[PDB]
């Protein structure tokens, strides 16, 4: 079962990236949602804990 | 992947077997299309797209 | 009978490269591996 978005404010969310110079990240005004941005040509590995 | 397909292999053939190479040979006077197709493999389901 | 249990055996295609990083500094390293194209790890094919 998924948790409701209103419970993610109780969670320690930690994103993980190998190459932040090709693909950058920020967290949004919702704790459940992150904004990614491409900066130069390449490929990047991503996960979240 | 990139894979290649000739409209008549007897006017223009590919120098392959499994036809990823993009190398071609002209065999007769004529006109042909070679279609190239770029495809990703899904690493979670094995689906080509 | 005192028990029954059930191994699922999947038999499945080709190869890919795998690494958890694809950037390296000058003077640094990264260890690369093969993995199968379905997901076959060096545990089960590497022998």
């Amino acid at each position: 079962q998924q948790f409701d978005s209103t419970q993610y404010q109780y969670m320690n969310i930690i994103p993980h990236i190998d190459n932040p110079n090709v693909l950058s990240m920020t967290q949004s005004s919702d704790s459940q949602v992150f904004t990614l941005k491409g900066l130069d040509q390449g490929l990047v590995t991503l996960s979240v804990t | 992947d990139v894979s290649f397909v000739s409209s008549d292999p007897s006017i223009v053939n590919l120098s392959g077997r499994e036809d990823l190479v993009g190398e071609l040979v002209a065999l007769k006077v004529g006109e042909a299309t070679i279609k190239a197709i770029a495809q990703i493999v899904d690493p979670i389901t094995g689906k080509k797209t | 009978i005192i028990g029954e249990d059930k191994l699922m055996v999947y038999v499945k295609t080709g190869i890919r490269i795998h690494s958890s990083i694809n950037k390296i500094l000058v003077g640094n390293e990264a260890k690369l591996r093969v993995v199968g194209a379905n997901g076959e790890t060096p545990f089960t094919y590497g022998t």
